[PDB]
Parts: structure tokens; C-alpha cells; sequence
């Protein structure tokens, strides 16, 4: 009551809240000031990255787990903290001279690895900080460069206008959907153009997301360490894909006739901190 | 009671006002705070991130990917440019669906030093120098190398280091220039020209790609707001 | 250095009243959906607060919701002559109410919801309303379907349960048929804004989902290294 | 005198509002306090105290009282489902005229874990245990006694004690769950399984009736306010 | 890896428990303890393959 305070050019302001509502106030506008390599050894199993390399460390924060402070379920079960936090190794595709881009929807992706996709097949809801690491192994003379990106909710459109997406079409089971250079024509497919990246924005734009890069001169590998990215604290894993990866390659790779023409991607992927709520004795299929 | 005089400016629906308002739903709790990462408290904190510019904006090339890669060709050259560019950050094609240039358009004034980051992608193996030069609006564009050294310039060793960084410098009569910039607010134009020629060993392939990242320094404003004229609409979309 | 920013703030970028919904209702017998209007709330219509959305996925506000009912005299016969003023009538429909089906119904009491009455001819009617959801955000994004089964709907049509504002006339009008026009304005308030998103570069083409047909990057210019007009556009 | 400026907002009337107002009767005592006894003080007093439910809402039964009495036949049957429901309290048949639903229904959302209490209507001699299970929305509902023994679930012994109480959870996504319950924000099956058959000696009858009774625990709460869509009217009654 | 220095490859090494069969796909072999070895970022990988028993001593 009876506030005094400054403006934006003595000059001052007395404004009143005269209602009983928190949300019936003005809006404040107002501001008051042979070699060494590190290895990551998560679970079982380990991986070896470089010593100068830099890790991305999600949006700022490193994952945790979901305290008694900000949890709303009833009863809470057991997490496993060695049984599903292995690096688990995805298929590899193969990256050629005219390869468009690859992704990933990946709590619809790990559901045949380990106890990870025996888990989350009898809960309710689910909770995990992912740590992927995606590698190519390379030499001196095969120039080329890679776009990682974990885009969150990447709500993709569909190719013919006024309809839906099919979720065969949207996921796959082991496999990554290429990304058509061109346009699709389907009817229920995706839009997976590759100078729109499906969501429709520039994909020159797809550099808010933590993001790393693959230049094969300065770079095997890139780990980028996501955090648990959802509006509510619990979402069931088999409606809902909290984030996608997108490996795009921006320069096409080029080698030499004497040089080797069979070049691998891998994905490493291994969730951190995997919680689980509201056992039901269900066995989804 | 009080005899109070209505004012000029009663009655009125002013869009940028900040006036308070009785609830209609009183007493209503919220849901309790939680914390999402990346809780985002200024707009330019978006215009702080690199996002790759369209430096090939050719009209074939803009159609497809190949409009972010840049050529440069090895072999001996030494007066090609590999791009140019007026300094535009609203306006030029180059720069206006990037991330700088989709904030700033929503903004009507500019004031800050733009960074262009050049990466090369390129086999381990190759080596070559480039000079990259801001030439102020000054006179004419630079149209040869010894033209383009008297402006401001940096010297990249392609083979020492990948990724050299140019700070473009703010120079200029007025504190804001206009992102719709006229003859008078405008800004100089930037080049790339070859120093010594990309040397590439026999078992690497001659040609290599080198591509623009564009993201504001830390000294960048904006002073107005105003529609952005890239999207619209027709009716009512259902 | 000291140009610091103030009008690029959270707040100042989205504390901007823009318009959502045109709506049309006669005031005549016959044609029972005339009457009234109906509007079932989103974001998603107009263009021009949907792109400032969607530039970020989670969103939290309270909102300040204005609206400019103007109205018209329909032409023909039978005409007024001479016409007392005409008030309307806003009436909010939480999730889950019962909805009029016309003009004079039962239902038009509004005993628990928040009916507003405005006469022309004063200040647009304003009302204040606060964070209303079930979940913690606003999320403009939802990449998931609705039903465990991977059926129903896909996209943000999933967690956009906001009822509807249903608008009517509460005059007879025994001698004359007039149309008005109900103009929804948004003002967020308390604005915060989560993970960071790219602009659209594609047009929209619907309310429903992320639809969009392929578009070029930018526009052409002339060659790589063109720096446009080296004198005027003159000689 | 004072130069004070009309907000929008003005010369409205908004229902839910809270003004003051000049009186009609001024200086009008009343009639003094009296001490009725029953003052309640909030609405979810009422949605404390139990109200039998309909379980057995046939088509048939419904007009008759014989819709509040759940058969429990006594023989060998150790897979016959003695009672299921979807545990929606505002929109289901079984629990919407209850009291819980009908404070409920005025309110649009609903948190909280509700109370089903199973007396046992039947000759002390009887015996038997029952397994009532409530399996969360998870996939499809129980069909046999094993996929309900997974669930949570209570054991009660009809002989040992009657009026086995089972407080129904709260686990879901959302703080808050509307009572015009979707696919999205629903709730999970509740079902009773025969566990041992009951045993009734030669003296007593075989047959006896179960009854439901539906309360919310201590932790309920509404969050907003709606017409009930149960009571209607056509004219002006007179 | 004894191989000239401008070669660079990744390979996963796994120690599959005794569970069920031996790997047979890449996506098998993921889910037991592993280690990514990025050949051109250094050569000599090691995996220290852990004693996981039911008995303290297993004959040789
Ligand atoms: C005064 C009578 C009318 C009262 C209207 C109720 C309040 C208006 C609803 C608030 C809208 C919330 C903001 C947007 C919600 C959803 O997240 C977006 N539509 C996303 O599509």
C-alpha cells in the first residue's frame, strides 16, 4: 500500500492494487537490479569420447530426479539406478554422398532395449533425462560436416493438407526415416522435406535446440547430455515423444577413388535417472 | 461526492496500455510452480544463438540446401570473391529468415555489433588463408583484394584453426538505425577474399564448403515494435 | 554499452492486445444459429498472435480479455425508425457446461458463470482472467496423441479445453433485424515463456494441427557475391 | 474536483462480482442470533457423508429400489465378477445422483481419493473373502482374478468383518481431473472377485445383498463453478 | 587397432551376461554393459569385463 517507485525517463508512480485477485493487478514492467581420453562409465556399459571435446549439457542443467517437493502422484515405486541406465546402441545407418537427414522419437524408440521397454510397458506414467551420444568414426581425407539437434516437441505436419499423421508413419520400430530431399506426395505420410525440417520452420533454425556438430576435421563424435523437457512432471511414453533427434548433414560428405565409401552413423542413447509411477498389472501388448 | 472531470482520453480502448481489471474468477487457485528448463527472460537471449545465414541465396539454390554452402574451389585464384554482402541484418536477403534478422524484424531499430562466425568443412589436410573485410559504407563496394585490405580485415588460417570469427564493428552517425535501412542508416558491406589459395594434398577432394553463422554480440538493442511483414493471412483459418 | 533493453522484454513483447475471433449474430427471428455466437477458445485463428506464440513451447499468464462490439442496420424493410440502445450479452462456458441451444433458452441465466452485460456506446467490457489449467504450462507444442493406443487426434488439439464464450442480444427488437460483430482481444499479462523455438517460416493453413506446404528458404538475389545497387535507382 | 477517467469496465454487471451497495431498509435491526444446530460451513461437508450408490443400475432395476442391492449368490463360481465400474465420479450412471456427485457435478473439476465402503447385508453364520481391486487406467479391464490381483487391491473377509472400507488413490497425470471426464484425464476400473465362495450353512439362505457406499476422503476439492445439467425447466412455473 | 593413423571408426564391445543367448544383432548386444571406442581418437580401448557371480568362485 501506497508504493512509490521509478519510471522509464523526482518522477515517480503511486499505482494501487484494488482488487482481491492475483491475476487482477497490472502487469509489472518494472526490473530491480597412447592418450588420455575421459570415459563415461553410466550403468554397464562405456564410452570413450576425446579429452578436448566439449559435452552439451542439456538447457543448463544437468538431469535429476523428480523431488518430493514438485510430485503429485499417490504412491511412488522403485527406480532402478544399474538395470536401465546402460548405454544402449541403436541401428546404424549408413551416411552416403546424397543421404538427406535421419531422426529419431525416442521414448517410442528404446521400447525393445533392456528392462527399459520393460518398464515402462507396465506403468502409468514415466520420467527419464537422456545422454545421447551419436559417433562416425573418420580420417584425414573425407570432408564432410553433421547437424545433431534434440528439438523438443516436434510436432510434425503431415504431406496432404487437411489430414492427420499415422503413427507408423510419424515413428519407426529400429529404423530412422530418411528426410526427402524433395516433397512426399502421400496422402497420410509425413512432410519430410528436408529445407523445413517437418516442423515447417527454417532449417537453418534448428540452432535454439541443444545442438552439436560433426565436422569430420575437428570432430569424431557429440554428446549431448538433454534434460527431462514436459509441462506436466508425469506423461505416459506411448502417447507422447518428449523430444526427437535430427541428424542432418549440412555439407555432403566427399571422398576419393581410392578411399572407403561405407561410412557409419551410430546413436549410443542411455537414460538417466528413469523413474516410474502407478503400477498396473497391464502389459500393454 | 467527489466531483471529479473526465479527462481527455476516456472511454477508450488504447492496445498498449497497462491499466487493472476486476476477475472473472475470483478466488481461483493456480497450479504450484514448477521449474521447465529454459525459462527465457529477455527476447534477445534468442537473437544471442547462431543460426546459419543462406550466404548461397541464388534463386536456383534457395529452393534447395545447397544455398547455405559456400564454394570455395582450390586452385589458383586470388581475385575471385568468395561472397559479399551489404551489412543489412533486416532487409538483405542473406540475413532475414535467420534467427538475428526473425526478432529484429519484429523490432523497427537496430543498435548493436553483429558476429559472423565462418566455419570451413573441409578434410584435415587442406590449409589456405581468406581475408574477410567489413569496408564501411564509405564510397563503393571493394571489387579487388587491395581494395577490400584498407577496411577493417581478419587473416584465417583455413589449416591453423576452423570456425574464425569476425566481430562486424558498430560505426555509425546515429545511436539506432532503422531495420528498414534507406541510403542514410544504412550500413557497409562485408567480403571474403582469397590470401594465399586453398592448398589440398592429392588424396583429398579439391573443393570444400564453408558456411555463415550469424548471431548478435552482446551489445544489441532494439526500440520499437511493429508487425512483422513475412507472415499473413486471408480469413479466418478453421 | 549502455543500451540496455527494456522493450525487449518478456512482458513488453506479448502485453499487446491482439485481435482472436470475428464473430456475426442478427438479432431477428428465424435462423436460430443467427442469433447467437459461438466460439470455442483458442489461440490458433488469428495469424498475427499465433506467430508470437509460437516461438516458444511452454508458455504461463494471466490474461486481460476486451472486446468491441460493434453493430450494423440490416437493410430491407420494416426499419426501426427510431431505436433505443441495445445491449449484449457475454457469457463464458467452462469445460464441461451445459450450452444454450438458441437464443431466449433456459440456460441464459448464468447462475455460476461469469456473464458479462454491456451497452453500447460506453467503454469496451474488460475482464481479468488467471492461469486456468489442469497441467503446469500453456503448452503450444504437444508431440503425442490421445488415446495409449496411438489413435485420436495428434498435435496441440489434445490439452486446448477452454470451453467456449457463447455471445447473444438480450433485446427483442419487435421491429427491426440488425446485425453485430464481436471482436475477442488477448492481452497476456505475467508473461513466462519456456524452451525457445523457431518462427514459422511456412504460411498456416489450419487450426488443427502443423500443417504447411514446402517453402523456399529466403528470396533470390542476384549471384553470391551481389551487394544490390552500387548508386541509385535513377539514371 | 477530482478529474478521475471511466476504465472499461464501467456500467457492466458482471455476475460474480463483489461491490458494495446502498441499503433499501436503512437502520433495520434484525432478529438476533439463534444457535440452530447443523451450521455447516463449506459444501464438501456434505461429500464427507456417505450415500448408497446404485450398483446395480439395470435397466429393469432402476425404477425399483432393487438397483442399490449387488447380488452375491453363494456356490462355486471363482470367476463371476460380483461388480465393475469406471471410477468417474462425475459422469458415470453408477456415482451421479449420489450426493458425492451431485455437490460434484456443480463443480467442474475434481481432486481427491474417494472412499467405496461394502457393507454385507447377509446371516451371521455366512462366510467368504472378496477381492476388490482398483486397476488404474493402464490398458484394458480386469477379466479374470489374476490380472486383478496385480492392481491394488483389499482381501476382506465377510465372515471376520463386515463393511470392508477401500479408499480409492489418487494417481493421475494432471493435479487436477475434469468431472466430464475424457479418454484423456479419466480414471481406472474398479472390480470385486470372488476369493474363497462363500460358505452359508443349512439353517441360513444362500443368497445375501452387498451395498455400496461412496464418500471422498478428507483430501477433496472443487476448482471451478457450472449449471448442473441434471435439473431443467420450460416456462416460468407457476 | 594396429592401422594407419587417418583411419577413424567406432565399435561397441559388450559383455552379454550368462541371461538367455548370445548377441546377434548390434540392438542385442546394446542393452548388456558396453563401451564406444572411437578408433581415431585412441587406439587401445580397454574394457575391464566385471565379475557378476552367483558364487564367489566359478571353476575353472
Ligand atoms: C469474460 C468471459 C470469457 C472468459 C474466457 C475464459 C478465459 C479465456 C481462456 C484462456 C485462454 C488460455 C490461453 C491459451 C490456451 C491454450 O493453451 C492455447 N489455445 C493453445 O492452443
Amino acid at each position: 500500500g501506497a508504493q512509490v517507485s521509478t519510471q522509464k525517463t523526482t518522477i515517480h508512480y503511486t499505482n494501487i492494487n484494488y482488487y482481491k485477485d492475483a491475476a487482477s493487478n497490472s502487469a509489472n514492467r518494472q526490473d530491480f537490479t597412447s592418450d588420455r581420453v575421459r570415459s563415461i562409465t553410466l550403468g554397464n556399459s562405456t564410452i570413450t569420447t576425446q579429452e578436448c571435446a566439449n559435452v552439451v549439457v542439456g538447457y543448463g542443467v544437468w538431469p535429476s530426479y523428480l523431488q518430493d517437493n514438485e510430485a503429485t502422484a499417490e504412491d511412488q515405486p522403485t527406480q532402478p539406478d544399474v538395470a536401465t541406465c546402460r548405454f544402449y546402441t541403436l541401428d546404424s545407418i549408413q551416411w552416403q554422398k546424397e543421404s538427406d537427414g535421419w531422426w529419431w522419437k525416442f521414448p517410442e524408440a528404446l521400447k525393445n532395449m533392456g528392462l527399459f521397454g520393460q518398464n515402462m510397458e507396465y506403468h502409468y506414467l514415466g520420467r527419464s533425462g537422456y545422454t545421447i551420444h551419436v559417433q562416425c568414426n573418420a580420417s584425414k581425407f573425407h570432408q564432410g560436416c553433421l547437424l545433431v539437434v534434440c528439438v523438443p516437441e516436434a510436432e510434425m505436419g503431415c504431406s496432404d493438407v487437411e489430414r492427420e499423421v499415422v503413427a507408423a508413419s510419424l515413428s519407426s520400430e529400429d529404423t530412422a526415416k530418411s528426410f526427402s530431399r524433395t516433397e512426399s506426395n502421400g496422402q497420410h505420410t509425413v512432410q519430410t522435406v528436408v529445407y523445413n525440417a517437418g516442423m515447417g520452420v527454417g532449417v537453418g533454425n534448428l540452432t535454439i535446440f541443444p545442438h552439436q556438430w560433426i565436422n569430420l576435421r575437428t570432430n569424431n563424435s557429440a554428446t549431448i547430455v538433454m534434460p527431462y523437457i514436459n509441462s506436466v512432471p508425469m506423461d505416459n511414453m506411448f502417447r507422447h515423444y518428449n523430444f526427437t533427434l535430427m541428424i542432418i548433414p549440412f555439407a555432403k560428405l566427399e571422398y576419393t577413388e581410392q578411399a572407403s565409401n561405407y561410412v557409419p552413423i551410430t546413436v549410443t542413447v542411455a537414460p538417466m535417472c528413469a523413474e516410474y509411477n502407478g503400477l498396473r498389472l497391464a502389459s500393454h501388448q | 461526492g467527489l466531483p471529479t472531470m473526465l479527462t481527455p482520453g476516456s472511454n477508450q480502448f488504447l492496445t498498449s496500455d497497462d491499466f487493472q481489471s476486476p476477475s472473472a474468477m475470483p478466488q481461483f487457485d493456480v497450479t504450484p510452480e514448477m521449474k521447465i528448463p529454459g525459462e527465457v527472460h529477455n527476447l534477445m537471449e534468442i537473437a544471442e544463438v547462431d543460426s546459419v545465414v543462406p550466404v548461397n541465396n541464388t534463386k536456383e539454390n534457395i529452393n534447395s540446401m545447397e544455398a547455405y554452402r559456400i564454394p570455395v574451389t582450390g586452385g589458383d585464384q586470388l581475385h575471385t570473391q568468395v561472397f559479399g554482402f551489404q551489412m543489412q541484418p533486416g532487409l538483405n536477403s542473406v540475413f532475414k529468415r535467420t534467427l538475428l534478422g526473425e526478432i529484429l524484424n519484429y523490432y523497427a531499430h537496430w543498435s548493436g555489433s553483429v558476429k559472423l562466425t565462418f566455419v570451413f568443412c573441409g578434410s584435415a589436410m587442406a590449409t589456405g588463408k581468406f581475408l574477410l573485410a567489413y569496408s564501411p559504407p564509405g564510397a563503393s563496394p571493394p571489387q579487388n583484394r587491395k581494395q577490400a585490405m584498407l577496411g577493417t580485415h581478419v587473416i584465417w588460417d583455413v589449416g591453423l584453426q576452423s570456425s574464425c570469427v569476425l566481430c562486424i564493428p558498430w560505426i555509425s552517425q546515429t545511436h539506432y538505425r532503422l531495420v528498414q535501412q534507406d541510403e542514410y542508416t544504412s550500413a557497409g558491406y562485408v567480403t571474403c577474399w582469397y590470401q594465399t589459395g586453398l592448398i589440398v594434398p592429392p588424396g583429398a577432394p579439391p573443393s570444400c564448403t564453408i558456411l555463415c553463422f550469424a548471431s548478435a554480440c552482446n551489445d544489441f538493442s532494439v526500440r520499437n515494435l511493429r508487425d512483422t511483414p513475412f507472415i499473413e493471412q486471408t480469413q479466418l483459418l478453421q | 554499452n549502455y543500451h540496455s533493453r527494456t522493450e525487449s522484454s518478456i512482458e513488453n513483447f506479448l502485453c499487446r492486445a491482439a485481435c482472436v475471433y470475428i464473430a456475426t449474430y442478427k438479432s431477428a427471428g428465424g435462423t436460430p444459429t443467427e442469433r447467437y455466437a459461438s466460439w470455442r477458445i483458442n489461440t490458433r485463428q488469428m495469424v498475427q498472435l499465433r506467430r508470437k506464440f509460437e516461438l516458444f513451447t511452454y508458455l504461463r499468464f494471466d490474461m486481460e480479455i476486451t472486446f468491441v462490439i460493434t453493430s450494423t442496420q440490416d437493410p430491407g424493410t420494416q426499419l426501426a425508425q427510431d431505436m433505443p440502445v441495445l445491449t449484449h450479452q457475454i457469457m463464458y462456458i467452462p469445460p464441461g457446461g451445459p450450452v444454450p441451444n438458441s437464443a431466449t433458452d433456459f440456460a441464459w441465466q448464468s447462475s455460476t458463470n461469469p456473464s458479462i452485460f454491456w451497452t453500447e456506446g460506453c467503454a469496451p467490457a474488460r475482464m481479468s482472467v488467471p492461469f486456468i489449467s489442469i497441467g503446469n504450462a500453456y503448452s503450444n507444442f504437444y508431440d503425442g496423441w490421445s488415446h495409449f493406443t496411438q489413435e485420436g487426434v495428434y498435435g496441440f488439439n489434445s490439452l486446448n479445453n477452454m470451453g467456449h464464450i457463447y455471445v447473444r442480444h438480450v433485446n427483442e427488437q419487435s421491429l427491426g433485424v440488425s446485425t453485430s460483430t464481436l471482436r475477442v482481444y488477448f492481452k497476456p499479462k505475467h508473461v513466462r515463456a519456456w524452451v525457445p523455438r523457431p518462427p514459422r517460416l511456412s504460411p498456416y493453413v489450419k487450426s488443427s494441427n502443423v500443417n504447411f506446404k514446402p517453402t523456399a528458404v529466403t528470396t533470390e538475389r542476384k549471384d553470391i557475391n551481389d551487394v544490390g545497387t552500387l548508386r541509385p535507382v535513377g539514371y
